[PDB]
C-alpha cells in the first residue's frame, strides 16, 4: 500500500517529515571582503547611475496647490533641468517616427 | 514550520519564477534609468519585436508621446534596435528591438571605468587619472558625445588642447568607434536585407540550378556583409584627415560613442591573467599579463563574426564556418609577433633573468623560452606555426578553458568528490554505473550522494535502456551521458538569476530608503555628514550605505564569471 | 587488486595510495619540491622548456614497489588506474606518454576561480548572500 517500498539504505524516521528548508544555502565564495578597489568600485557605482538619474533619461515620472502664495510669488525654483528635447542629438540615428518629440 | 506568509516574505519565491534574462534586464533599467522605461524594456524582453502602436496597446501608457520620449531616452541608452519594414500596399511602418549590448554598459559600469584608468601607459600623475575617469563617465551615461558640445562646455584653451587628443586614443585604441545602423539594427534583419537582393539581380535561364545559385547567392552575400561590417568596427576615417597649421584631429561635428567588445577582450585576458595567477607562479607570470596586452588591441572574435547569428549556419558541410575561422586566425600575421618585436614594450620592473632553470637580461632568448613552453603547456595557450613566431589559437582554447571554468565552479560550489566524479564523466564518456566505481574507487554512499546533487543540473543526462517493447526504467539498468551543451546553458541562467536577485535587492533597499537616499545626495549634505546627521540616523545611514557598498562587491566579483560563459 | 576487502573499498586505506602517488611527483618534477614556493611567488622557478621535468609510469612504479606503505604490489595496468583515478579532482595533468606535473597543487593545500580558500564568505548575519542552489 505504497509503504513498504523502502530501499534498503533507507532508515525508517527521515521519512514522512518532507518539508524542505525555506530556502537551500550553499554559502559561495562569492562572499568575501573588501578592500580599497572594492570600497572605490562601491562609490563608483554610487556616482554612476546617480549621474543619469540626475541627467535627463529619467522616464519614470507619473505641493500641488490651486494657489501660487505670496510665499511662492518671487521665489527661488526647484531646478531647471536639461529636458529631452534640450539637449542635442543625432537626428540621423533614430527612426523617423520620434523626430516630433524633437524642437528641431 | 515556515509560514506561507513567512514565506514569500524573505525566502522570495515570486521572483524565482521569473526568466532570469527578463528580470536582470528589467531591473538593470529600472534602477538606473526608471519605471516606464523599466515596463518598456520588459516589454520588449517578452515580445522581440513590436512597433510604438503595439507599445501603446499593451502597457498601461496609452500616451503616445509619453513612450515615444522613454523610447528616443532607451535608443540614446543603446537600448533599442529599431528599423523599417516596408508595407508596400499602404503606410510602412517600423518595429523595435532590445540591444543586449546596450544595458551590459550599464551592467559593466565599474569595470568598464576600471579598464579605462588601468590599461593606460601614463598613470603615475593624478589628474588623467581624474580626466579621463570624468569623460569616459560622461560618454557611458550621455551616449553619443559630440566633441562640437565638449570644446565648447570646456573652458580653458590649454585644457582643449589634451581632451581632443585623449578621443585619437580611443579612437585608435578601440574604446571609440563611430555609431551608426550597425549598433541600431538587428543582425537577421541586416541579413534578410543583404540575401534577397542577390536574387532579385540574377538573370534568367542562367545554366545553374537552384542549388548553385543559392550558393553563389549565399557567398556574395557573405562577402557583401563581411566588408560592410569590417568597415565600421575598427578604421582611422574618423581621425585620417589633419588640419592646416595644426594636429591630427577627429572630425569636430561627427558623434562619438564608446564600444563594448575591446573592453570584452580585457576583461577575458584580465580572467586569463587571473587563471594563470592561480596556476603558474608570478615569476614567469607576469610575462602573461603584457603577452596578451600587446596582442589583444587586433584580437580576434570571440563568440561569433555575426554570420552565425542571422542565418542558419549549416546541414552538410557543416564544418564550414569553423574551418575558415580557424584558417583566418592562421593566416592573419598581426596576431604572430616575434621575440625581437615584443621587447620594446616590456617595462624593466620585470628582470627577465631568474625565469628559467636550463637543468635541474630583457633577453629574447629568455622571452622565446616563456613563449615556447606557454605553445607547449597542457592548455593550448599558444600554437607553434613557424619555428621562432607562435600565436594564440581560439578555435580550440574557448571550448577546454570554459569547461576548465564550469568544472572549478561546480567543484567550488560542491565538494572535491563531486569534482571528481563531474570530472569521470567529462574525461570518460558515456560512464556507467559500474565504470563509475572502475574509474573512481571512492565509496559508494559518498559518490552517489554526489551523484544524486549534481543530476538536478544540467551536467549530467540520463539515458533510459529499453528492454522490452514498452520503455521502462524500473526494470532495467540505465547508463549516463554528458551533453555538455545544457551544461552551459545551466551556468547562465543561474549567475544571471542571481545579478538579477542582487539587483532587486538593491532597488528594494532604494525603495525602503528612499528619503535616506536623497538626503544623502544633495549638494550641502556631500561631504559634511558629521555634524549634520544625528547619531542614530548617521548610524542607520552608514549601515545601509556600508551594505550597499558591500552588495556592489559582490556583484562586481560575480561580475568576472558569468561574461566567460557567454561565449559560445 | 587489494581493493577488493571485507566487502567494501576501505576508506581510509585508498586515500592513503591516492596521496602519496603525487607526494613523489611535486618533489622529482619541481625544481626543488614545495621550498620554491616557501619563499614568495616572485622568488620560485619553472623548469626549460627543453628539459625532461616531467614523471613517468616507471618511476611511479619504482616508487610505488619500494616504498611498501600499502605492503602489496602493483601491476602497471593497476598503477595507470590510480593515476588516472587521482586525474581527476585536478591532481595531475596527463600529458604525452603518461607523464604527469601537478600545477597548484601548494596553493590549493595552502577573481581566480581556481582557488577559494583565501576568501572567506561572510559568516555573518548579514543579507544579499548569494548561493547557488537558491534558484532551484
Amino acid at each position: 500500500n505504497y509503504m513498504s517500498n523502502l530501499p534498503f539504505g533507507l532508515g525508517y524516521g527521515d521519512v514522512g517529515k518532507n518539508h524542505i528548508t525555506e530556502f537551500p544555502s550553499i554559502p559561495l565564495p562569492i562572499n568575501g571582503p573588501i578592500t580599497n578597489k572594492e570600497r572605490s568600485l562601491a562609490v563608483k557605482y554610487i556616482n554612476f547611475g546617480k549621474t543619469v538619474k540626475d541627467g535627463p533619461f529619467y522616464t519614470g515620472s507619473m505641493t500641488n496647490d490651486g494657489i501660487e502664495r505670496y510665499s511662492d510669488k518671487y521665489l527661488k525654483k526647484r531646478k531647471i533641468g536639461i529636458s529631452i528635447d534640450d539637449h542635442p542629438y543625432n537626428l540621423n540615428l533614430f527612426p523617423n517616427e520620434l523626430y516630433n518629440v524633437m524642437g528641431i | 514550520l515556515v509560514t506561507p506568509e513567512d514565506v514569500m516574505t524573505i525566502s522570495s519565491l515570486e521572483q524565482r519564477t521569473l526568466n532570469p534574462d527578463l528580470f536582470l534586464y528589467k531591473e538593470l533599467v529600472k534602477a538606473h534609468l526608471g519605471e516606464r522605461a523599466a515596463s518598456v524594456i520588459g516589454m520588449l524582453v517578452a515580445l522581440g519585436r513590436l512597433s510604438v502602436r503595439e507599445l501603446v496597446e499593451k502597457i498601461d501608457g496609452m500616451d503616445v508621446d509619453s513612450v515615444k520620449t522613454t523610447l528616443v531616452s532607451l535608443t540614446q541608452l543603446r537600448c533599442v534596435k529599431y528599423l523599417q519594414e516596408t508595407a508596400i500596399s499602404g503606410k510602412k511602418t517600423t518595429y523595435y528591438y532590445y540591444n543586449e549590448e546596450g544595458i551590459h554598459i550599464l551592467l559593466y559600469s565599474g569595470l568598464i571605468i576600471d579598464e579605462i584608468i588601468t590599461q593606460m601607459r601614463v598613470n603615475d600623475e593624478e589628474e588623467h587619472k581624474q580626466l579621463v575617469a570624468e569623460i569616459v563617465q560622461n560618454v557611458i551615461s550621455l551616449g553619443s558625445l559630440t566633441v562640437e558640445d565638449y570644446l565648447s562646455s570646456v573652458t580653458s584653451d590649454s585644457m582643449k588642447y589634451t581632451i581632443s587628443s585623449l578621443f585619437v586614443q580611443l579612437c585608435e585604441m578601440g574604446y571609440l568607434i563611430q555609431i551608426s545602423k550597425l549598433h541600431y539594427t538587428p543582425i537577421e534583419d541586416l541579413w534578410q536585407f543583404l540575401y534577397e537582393k542577390h536574387y532579385k539581380n540574377i538573370p534568367r535561364n542562367s545554366p545553374l540550378s537552384d542549388l548553385k545559385k543559392r550558393s553563389q547567392a549565399k557567398m556574395n552575400a557573405k562577402t557583401d556583409f563581411a566588408k560592410i561590417i569590417n568597415k565600421p568596427n575598427e578604421l582611422s576615417q574618423i581621425l585620417t584627415v589633419d588640419p592646416k597649421t595644426s594636429l591630427r584631429i577627429v572630425k569636430p561635428t561627427v558623434s562619438l560613442t564608446i564600444n563594448l567588445d575591446r573592453f570584452m577582450k580585457g576583461r577575458r585576458s584580465k580572467q586569463l591573467i587571473n587563471l594563470a595567477k592561480t596556476r603558474v607562479g608570478s615569476v614567469t607570470a607576469q610575462v602573461y599579463k603584457i603577452a596578451l596586452r600587446l596582442t589583444e588591441q587586433k584580437s580576434p572574435k570571440i563568440r561569433d563574426p555575426l554570420t552565425q547569428t542571422g542565418l542558419l549556419q549549416d546541414l552538410e558541410e557543416a564544418k564550414s564556418f569553423q574551418d575558415e575561422a580557424e584558417l583566418v586566425e592562421e593566416k592573419t600575421p598581426g596576431l604572430t609577433f616575434n621575440a625581437i618585436d615584443l621587447a620594446r614594450h616590456l617595462p624593466a620592473e620585470l628582470d627577465l633573468r631568474g625565469s628559467l632553470l636550463s637543468r635541474k637580461p630583457h633577453s629574447a632568448s629568455l622571452i622565446n623560452s616563456h613563449l615556447k613552453i606557454l605553445a607547449s603547456s597542457n592548455f593550448p595557450f599558444l600554437n607553434e606555426t613557424k619555428p621562432g613566431v607562435y600565436y594564440v589559437p581560439y578555435s580550440k582554447l574557448m571550448p577546454v578553458l570554459k569547461s576548465s571554468v564550469y568544472e572549478y565552479v561546480i567543484a567550488s560550489t560542491l565538494g572535491p568528490s563531486a569534482m571528481r566524479l563531474s570530472r569521470c564523466i567529462r574525461d570518460n564518456k558515456l560512464v556507467s554505473e559500474k565504470i563509475i566505481n572502475s574509474t573512481a574507487l571512492m565509496k559508494e554512499k559518498d559518490i552517489r550522494s554526489t551523484l544524486a546533487s549534481l543530476i538536478r543540473y544540467n551536467s549530467v543526462e540520463i539515458q533510459e535502456v529499453p528492454r522490452t517493447a514498452d520503455r521502462s526504467a524500473s526494470r532495467a539498468v540505465f547508463l549516463f551521458r554528458c551533453k555538455e551543451t545544457h551544461s552551459y546553458n545551466f551556468m547562465r541562467q543561474n549567475l544571471e538569476w542571481n545579478m538579477a536577485n542582487l539587483l532587486f535587492k538593491k532597488e528594494k533597499l532604494k525603495q525602503e530608503n528612499s528619503t535616506l537616499l536623497k538626503k544623502a545626495n544633495r549638494d550641502d549634505v556631500k561631504g559634511r555628514e558629521n555634524e549634520l546627521l544625528l547619531p542614530s540616523e548617521l548610524n542607520q545611514l552608514k549601515m545601509v550605505n556600508e551594505r550597499e557598498l558591500n552588495v556592489f562587491a559582490r556583484l562586481s566579483r560575480l561580475l568576472s564569471l558569468w561574461e566567460v560563459f557567454q561565449m559560445a | 587488486g587489494p581493493w577488493f576487502t571485507d566487502g567494501e573499498l576501505d576508506i581510509e586505506f585508498i586515500n592513503s595510495l591516492l596521496t602519496i602517488v603525487w607526494r613523489f611527483i611535486s618533489e622529482n618534477t619541481f625544481p626543488n619540491g614545495f621550498k620554491n614556493f616557501e619563499n614568495g611567488p616572485k622568488k620560485n622557478v619553472f623548469y626549460a622548456p627543453n628539459v625532461k621535468n616531467y614523471s613517468t609510469t616507471q618511476e611511479i612504479l619504482e616508487f610505488i614497489t619500494a616504498a611498501q606503505v600499502a605492503n602489496v604490489e602493483l601491476t602497471p595496468s593497476n598503477i595507470r588506474s590510480l593515476c588516472e583515478v587521482l586525474v581527476y579532482d585536478d591532481k595531475l595533468e596527463k600529458v604525452t606518454h603518461d607523464c604527469y606535473r601537478v600545477t597548484l597543487e601548494s596553493i590549493l593545500q595552502m577573481f581566480s576561480i581556481f582557488n577559494y580558500f583565501k576568501m572567506f564568505p561572510a559568516s555573518k548575519h548579514d543579507k544579499e548572500v548569494v548561493y547557488f542552489d537558491e534558484w532551484t
